């Protein structure tokens, strides 16, 4: 199992540096270079730079004055530092591997690390419930508050997916961010069947797991 | 279109 | 470097046809071009590498053709599991570079939201704020005017909305309309109400609750 494992995502403030790790499995880093790519809103998808298998590193031409790719072979890791971020920094970093070992064909991504270029500061959300009361129930979660993005939501451990609807976030007219998360049951399943909204602001290390039942 | 970083997705 | 021009911008189909995307280099790149396939919150997907060449794990019904500056890659029986964005890459020429991508739009008949009603929490209140929510499920197409009104006044400025993107199983949005009031002006007003127009519903839907009912 090939597999490219990213650090997480979080805030930059402008004009600092940005670091992130990628761990990969499967292959070695003896083998196979590992490429970076970013994805913004202003230049779309955009190739970063690459760490060959024997250490060489090549860099795009706008990048090669504040990139730096380096590698630990045997912790299997890849780090990526940039220098001097401004706003239109704000992107999702990759890491990715290509099918052979010279090629640029990219079969593998990591995750993706969403990377924030803002002065303001980390807070995570407060949640609130989205309490029911034709057969049919909704119920949610109102997670408020919050910065930077993401969140990441999950309804009973995973279990529960179907009918799950998690709205993308909107950006309040404070600088702060709040989504819903939203799920469809059987409202006769309301009174046995415990629904919890699981919510993990990785910014912020702020976790909450909220019960939403019907109100008094 | 413009991508978004929310959603992955291209807004339009 | 090389420019990819991909057309048209946003490809709107019915389930079951066969579709065709479109990249053009700005100079020719024989077949040195790769496809990617993104979904919601997903990373790029490899679909087709050198123009034509298949990849372990991709149905059978993606194929690419092209050599030269004109690039295809083809859906030859689309699925709402294809709803995502569609990008090229060229690496003929150093630096490698993608195309802006190809949004994938699925047609399906109408279909009517379901209409639901959320007060705020008492655990929000103490904070000095309400958020009221309103919830649009499943529905088609895309558009849907939702107004708020609290003792029958026309809320205008207080209120935001997320849609989701198509959902990757029947092709229907969902939409959260969120109305944000001070306690104070929350505790002021009885009757909370979210009333819903769209194409799918021959006269508007309302749904509301009463403060402290």
């Amino acid at each position: 199992q090939v597999q490219l494992k990213q650090s997480g995502p979080g805030l930059v403030q402008p004009s600092q540096s940005l670091s992130i790790t990628c761990t990969v499995s499967g292959f070695s880093l003896t083998n196979y270079g590992v490429h970076w790519v970013r994805q913004s809103p202003g230049k779309g998808l955009e190739w970063l730079g690459v760490i060959w298998s024997g250490g060489n590193t090549d860099y795009n031409t706008p990048f090669t004055s504040r990139l730096s790719i380096n590698k630990d072979n045997s912790k299997s890791q890849v780090f990526f530092k940039m220098n001097s971020l401004q706003s239109n920094d704000t992107a999702i970093y990759y890491c990715a591997r290509a099918l052979t070992y010279y090629d640029y064909e990219f079969a593998y991504w990591g995750q993706g690390t969403l990377v924030t270029v803002s002065a303001a500061s980390t807070k995570g959300p407060s949640v609130f419930p989205l309490a029911p009361s034709g057969g049919t129930a909704a119920l949610g979660c109102l997670v408020k508050d919050y910065f930077p993005e993401p969140v990441t939501v999950s309804w009973n451990s995973g279990a529960l997916t179907s009918g799950v609807h998690t709205f993308p976030a909107v950006l309040q007219s404070s600088g702060l961010y709040s989504l819903s998360s939203v799920v469809t049951v059987p409202s006769s399943s309301l009174g046995t069947q415990t629904y919890i909204c699981n919510v993990n602001h990785k910014p912020s290390n702020t976790k909450v797991d909220k019960r939403v039942e019907p109100k008094s | 279109c413009q991508f978004d970083q929310s959603t992955r997705r291209l807004k339009c | 470097d090389i420019l990819l021009t991909q057309s048209p911008v946003i490809l709107s189909v019915s389930p079951g046809e066969r579709v065709s995307f479109s990249c053009r280099a700005s100079q020719s790149i024989g077949t040195n071009i790769h496809w990617y396939q993104q979904r919601t919150n997903g990373s790029p997907r490899l679909l087709i590498k050198y123009a034509s060449e298949s990849i372990s794990g991709i149905p059978s019904r993606f194929s690419g053709s092209g050599s030269g500056t004109d690039f295809t890659l083809s859906i030859n029986s689309v699925e709402s599991e294809d709803i995502a964005d569609y990008y090229c890459q060229q690496n003929n020429n150093w630096p490698t570079t993608f195309g802006a991508g190809t949004k994938l739009e699925l047609k399906r008949t109408v279909a009517a939201p379901s209409v639901f009603i959320f007060p705020p929490s008492d655990e929000q209140l103490k904070s000095g704020t309400a958020s009221v929510v309103c919830l649009l499920n499943n529905f088609y197409p895309r558009e849907a005017k939702v107004q708020w009104k609290v003792d029958n006044a026309l809320q205008s400025g207080n209120s935001q909305e997320s849609v989701t993107e198509q959902d990757s199983k029947d092709s229907t949005y969902s939409l959260s309309s969120t109305l944000t009031l001070s306690k104070a002006d929350y505790e002021k007003h009885k009757v909370y109400a979210c009333e819903v127009t769209h194409q799918g519903l021959s006269s508007p839907v309302t749904k509301s609750f009463n403060r402290g009912a």
